[PDB]
């Protein structure tokens, strides 16, 4: 029951900027609020555990509760967060943090009601306006989370490592935002359909944070594939595809993955018909460009988000 | 468990019951001084009610402990504060930790 005083969440997160203050709310209260949430609904579940829509104070919120397999993602996430000052349109919201109690681990996030884009490409067809939005919203927050800024206001560069179109929210305005900050270095593994073939065949340059930031890259040109697939041009459409949907199983294996893309230099094909619309002969042009085996020669997300931006 | 060393006495009769809600100023530090969290930094009372452990256990018993107007250390222990886990990246393992705590009022 309200009383003169209460703040809003929206209220309680934007009078929380000291330097080292993080990007939720004031750390002593993430407790008070984790547990004054009412619980409501499961809207996701997997091998990471649960996430529910809550509510506090006549707000919906999302908590993940972490299944014991995966409680170093709770503490890498909730580290992340609470050390760093990671506040971007297009990184999900991070609100608290808190174990209960034969324990708990809770992340409570923003809420959003459109769910993954991973459902959200199923569920529908996009035009050329909504997918370029679509995907130059993920190149921005995946641009802002590569980026070192420094100052009292600063973040470290933070590589993902776990890029996909299920860690994807589809926000209201259209645009999308990057969640599950669970496996993110700063300057489990991943998953294995968008494993980069450094990563499945253990070439990766381990201690040079720009080895990570490319693994993000590559991700992010299978996601852009996904979404690519689901634009309208001349009516035409491809069913929605997961990366590599016609070469290996479901949950495919390290080893079914690494002699597809290693072994067999496979990649994701190219519809001819894009060829034939001038948005996806440069989506089509982009993608490739994250695809290079040499890590190197990859764009950088700056560079993607730029590209993206003149399309428009 | 918890040590409660007055800074300025309170009214020395008004001290929270179940159900209260105690509006609060705290600067929480770790065992050396270092400061984590503040609401003076930003100027907003804090606000929990007591008996339904929205609070860190040493929290809880330390406040009970004041009474209205009251300035006091609260000196906890990891037991009666965020244990083992601690909260990642801010309170770390096993930590002691000292909150300075201000009973405002009573609602
Ligand atoms: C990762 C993701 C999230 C998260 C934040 N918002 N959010 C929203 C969803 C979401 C997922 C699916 C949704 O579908 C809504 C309709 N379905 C219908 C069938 C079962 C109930 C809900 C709605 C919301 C999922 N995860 C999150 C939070 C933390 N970590």
């Amino acid at each position: 029951t309200t009383n003169v005083g209460d703040s809003t969440l929206a209220d309680l997160l934007d009078h929380s900027c000291t330097s080292g203050s993080g990007s939720g709310l004031p750390f002593l209260v993430q407790r008070t609020v984790a547990r004054q949430i009412t619980l409501l609904e499961c809207v996701g579940k997997g091998r990471y555990g649960e996430v529910w829509r809550g509510s506090w104070q006549g707000e919906n919120v999302a908590v993940k509760i972490f299944s014991s397999r995966d409680e170093k993602s709770w503490f890498r996430e909730t580290e992340l967060y609470n050390t760093v000052m990671l506040r971007h349109e297009n990184i999900l919201g991070f609100i608290a943090s808190d174990m209960t109690s034969s324990t708990q681990l809770w992340l409570i996030t923003h809420y959003h009601e459109m769910g993954s884009l991973y459902d959200y490409l199923q569920l529908t067809t996009l035009d050329t306006v909504s997918c370029l939005r679509i995907v130059l919203s993920i190149a921005s927050g995946l641009a802002h989370l590569h980026i070192e800024i420094f100052g009292t206001q600063g973040k470290p560069a933070i590589a993902h490592r776990d890029l996909k179109s299920k860690n994807i929210l589809v926000k209201k305005n259209g645009q999308c935002c990057i969640a599950d900050l669970g496996l993110a270095v700063m300057h489990r593994v991943g998953t294995k359909r968008y494993m980069a073939p450094e990563v499945l065949d253990e070439t990766i340059q381990v201690d040079c944070f720009d080895s990570y930031k490319r693994v993000d890259i590559w991700a992010f040109g299978l996601v852009l594939w996904e979404v690519a697939r689901r634009m309208v041009s001349n009516g035409i459409v491809e069913d929605y595809k997961p990366p590599f949907y016609d070469v290996v199983p479901n949950d495919p294996s390290f080893e079914d993955m690494r002699k597809v893309v290693c072994v067999d230099q496979q990649r994701p094909n190219i519809p001819n018909r894009w060829f034939s619309d001038p948005t996806l002969t440069s989506l089509a042009k982009l993608m490739k460009e994250c695809w290079y085996q040499n890590p190197s020669a990859r764009l950088t997300a700056l560079r993607i988000k730029k590209t993206l931006t003149k399309i428009d | 468990g918890v040590q409660v060393e007055t800074i300025s006495p309170g009214d020395g009769r008004t001290f929270p019951k179940r159900g209260q809600t105690c509006v609060v100023h705290y600067t929480g530090m770790l065992e050396d001084g270092k400061k984590f969290d503040s609401s003076r930094d930003r100027n907003k009372p804090f606000k929990f009610m007591l008996g339904k452990q929205e609070v860190i256990r040493g929290w809880e018993e330390g406040v009970a402990q004041m009474s209205v107007g009251q300035r006091a250390k609260l000196t906890i222990s990891p037991d009666y504060a965020y244990g083992a886990t601690g909260h990642p990246g801010i309170i770390p393992p096993h930590a002691t930790l000292v909150f300075d705590v201000e009973l405002l009022k009573l609602e």
